[PDB]
């Protein structure tokens, strides 16, 4: 129901497992716990909110907003959406 | 993939519930990709146009894709009894690393782009702007 | 009505929506099934304010404007009952921006 993904830094974040799913690296890496040598906190929280989003509104006629990324955060996150996959 | 040749007025209408500069663009007779003129983020605007013709939007500025009626081809169909068929442009949910070019392309320059660290393929992905001849092929092998 | 919530104490992060009616106590429910520490041992609060187990997410302040999916609104979380201070630790800190704007 729920997993757990930890950053780089330390920081858990427990999200649900379907939530977890979206990523196909993390599917393939559960199949409990993924720990992420390499994506510090500022960007797997992000990237968390991130399944919340696609998961809320895929397939959905009410008007979508913009995902929003700050600047500082883009490459970081860039790097961690490709190695994931989502 | 080409707009059909009429020659049946269809009342159509695009409204933009996206936040970008909308640009609605025509598929010719021949199949050639024709920019209509820009629909700012809240508003809305009437056209004319036909039954079986095609067209499609994006974002004005960067070609991103976005979706009408939830799909990405408009295809204005009978209007009779009714009046204005709607075309309701939306933003897709993007993957989150297309999202992250986006971001990443409009911060800088790509002249300036080479100096940034990362994957070089990744540096590859992002000189890839998206494109209506691009789409337009990718959305012809279906 | 969906709330979108991170449920955070120390370097624990719970994301979660629930309703905006539903209480708070059942938000302690909600993670007792998760971090297994029943509602009596926990304390949530927004923003340092201690949240009370009646009283519903929205009239605490989660409301859809505020706990949106992409942008999910933070409760603190603390345990125990002697019960230990809030304390949430930060994220990372983004490194610098290369030479752009």
């Amino acid at each position: 129901m729920y997993v757990k993904l930890i950053s780089s830094d330390g920081h858990e974040f427990i999200v649900k497992r379907e939530h977890a799913l979206t990523s196909g690296t993390i599917k393939a890496m559960l199949s409990n716990e993924v720990n992420f040598r390499e994506i510090p906190s500022h960007v797997l929280s992000k990237v968390c909110m991130y399944f919340t989003y696609k998961v809320r509104y895929t397939n959905s006629s009410t008007e979508i907003p913009e995902f929003p990324i700050a600047p500082e955060i883009a490459l970081e996150l860039l790097m961690a959406a490709n190695f994931l996959d989502c | 993939l080409r707009s059909v040749n009429s020659r049946e007025p269809s009342q159509v209408i695009f409204c933009n519930r996206s936040p970008r500069v909308v640009l609605p663009v025509w598929l010719n007779f021949d199949g050639e990709p024709q920019p209509y003129p820009t629909l700012p983020p809240g508003t809305g605007r009437r056209i004319h146009s036909y039954r079986g013709h095609l067209w499609l939007f994006r974002d004005a500025g960067t070609h991103d894709g976005l979706l009408v009626n939830q799909t990405e081809l408009f295809v204005p169909s009978l209007n009779v009894d009714g009046q204005p068929i709607f075309a309701n442009i939306t933003l897709p949910v993007y993957t989150l690393k297309e999202r992250c070019l986006q971001v990443v392309r409009s911060l800088v320059k790509p002249e300036n782009y080479r100096r940034l660290d990362i994957v070089r393929s990744l540096y590859e992905d992002l000189e890839d702007h998206p494109n209506v001849q691009k789409d337009l092929e990718r959305l012809t092998q279906e | 009505m969906d709330v979108f919530l991170m449920i955070r104490r120390h370097k624990t992060t719970i994301f979660t929506d629930a309703k905006e009616s539903s209480t708070v106590f059942e938000l302690k429910r909600i993670v007792e099934g998760i971090l297994k520490r029943p509602p009596d041992e926990q304390r949530l609060y927004k923003d340092d304010q201690l949240l009370d187990d009646g009283k519903t997410l929205g009239e605490c302040g989660f409301t859809s404007q505020t706990a949106r999916p992409q942008a999910p609104a933070t409760v603190g979380l603390a345990f125990r009952a002697t019960f230990e201070a809030l304390c949430i630790e930060p994220f990372s800190s983004p490194p610098e921006l290369p030479d752009v704007m």
